């Protein structure tokens, strides 16, 4: 099938700036290329038709160009409502296919995450579970690495992460990282550490606790 | 002039076949070509197939013989039928005119064999060493429930600022989610904070003061 490659994967811009998104087809597809914008819990919205055909109701700042294998979507002077996902779709050959999409995010000043660690509750332990929770909140950029250490040794299995979308109010990101152990294993160790490595600090942010303390 | 709307069960077992309905209002279902589109996790969109203004169907080769798109000229509706589904068919389904000019709102369909299970709600209280700052962060852990969704609020909704409720994730067929809330340190624990969790499917509604 026809593979559409979109770039960049993500675009961080300042409102009022003009941007250009790329979409490359693995084969010539003439001008049978279409662009879409899609927001959370929302269906895609047709922006441009057949490479450069304008769509009724769509803002002026939106324009498309290209043909064959190369296409570009341009947004002149991006507004606050333009952030979200952008996809290209070809209708040249069946099956019709979509590119991987390019996320357009709002750029903001870097912000260090506020990290908080929580041991398993007595309530959960009684049931035999032991979830150690670590919140890393309101940071920017989105790129962040979290390492779990038990008695000084890195732990990877049993770790599950979850991220919020960029906040529409402060433009930051937040994430939860949870190390889920059984009570049996949790009680065979003492020190539990959540380590966050982020652009905003030369050294990782460390939050830890010992089972033998409080 | 046309509006689209998807409807159908949101939970389908691997032992069942999936059916979704798209209601066309405005013009006739016989006045254009209509498609079914789905978005899998990771923002992966798939053009499943379409049915012409005359009833002719075309399907994505990858869905080969698993899919059937049909219509009813009397009711002005068209349907998506998908059999031998697996968890990989879990996604957001949309109906739309084949050119993408008009779309439905989209609807979620989860494929799982999991049984309805009430969530366990655990408190995430600050360790003694992290209550010395200007603010303090507390949390609530909701684990082992099925199916989605659950609704979590703080102090029955009166506490909404400084809250981060994360998307649920799967843990061997059961969902888990956590929420953090951050308030000025001087006001807590003197001014209590309670996590409220509701899971409609298991008729669960509980409060856990942190």
């Amino acid at each position: 099938d026809i593979v559409l490659t979109q770039s960049p994967a993500t675009l961080s811009v300042t409102p009022g700036d003009s941007v250009s998104l790329s979409c490359r087809a693995s084969q010539s597809i003439s001008n049978n290329l279409h662009w879409y914008q899609q927001k959370s819990h929302e269906s895609p919205r047709l922006l441009i038709k057949y490479a450069s055909q304008s769509i009724s109701g769509i803002p002026s700042r939106f324009s498309g160009s290209g043909s064959g294998t190369d296409f570009t979507l341009s947004i002149n002077s991006v507004e606050t409502e333009d952030f979200g996902m952008y996809f290209c779709q070809q209708s040249n050959s069946w099956p019709y296919t979509f590119g991987g999409g390019t996320k357009l995010e709002i750029k903001r000043a870097d912000a260090a995450p506020t990290v908080s660690i929580f041991p398993p509750s007595s309530e959960q332990l009684t049931s035999g579970g032991a979830s150690v929770v670590c919140f890393l909140n309101n940071f920017y950029p989105k790129d962040i690495n979290v390492k779990w250490k038990i008695d000084g040794s890195e732990r990877q299995n049993g770790v599950l992460n979850s991220w919020t979308d960029q906040d529409s109010k402060d433009s930051t990101y937040s994430m939860s990282s949870t190390l889920t152990l059984t009570k049996d294993e949790y009680e065979r160790h003492n020190s539990y550490t959540c380590e966050a490595t982020h652009k905003t600090s030369t050294s990782p942010i460390v939050k830890s606790f010992n089972r033998n303390e409080c | 002039e046309v509006q689209l709307q998807e409807s159908g069960p949101s939970l389908v077992k691997p032992s069942q076949t999936l059916s979704l309905t798209c209601s066309v209002t405005g013009d006739s279902v016989t006045s254009d070509y209509w498609s079914w589109i789905r978005k899998f996790p990771g923002n992966k969109l798939e053009y499943m197939g379409y049915i012409s203004y005359s009833g002719s169907t075309y399907y994505h080769p990858s869905l080969k013989s698993r899919i059937s798109i049909t219509r009813d000229t009397s009711k002005n509706q068209y349907y998506l039928q998908l059999n031998s589904v697996t968890t990989e068919d879990t996604a957001t389904y949309y109906c739309a005119s084949w050119g993408g000019d008009v779309w439905g709102a989209g609807t979620t369909v989860t494929v799982s064999s999991a049984k309805t299970t009430a969530p366990s709600v655990y408190p995430l209280a600050p360790v003694c060493g992290d209550t010395t700052g200007s603010s303090v962060t507390l949390g609530c852990l909701v684990k082992g429930y099925f199916p989605e969704p659950v609704t979590l609020t703080w102090n029955s909704g009166s506490l909404s600022s400084g809250v981060h409720t994360f998307p649920a994730v799967l843990q061997s067929d059961l969902y888990t989610l956590s929420s953090s809330v951050t308030v000025t340190s001087s006001t807590w624990p003197s001014q209590s904070i309670t996590c409220n969790v509701a899971h409609p499917a298991s008729s669960t509604k509980v409060d856990k003061k942190i």
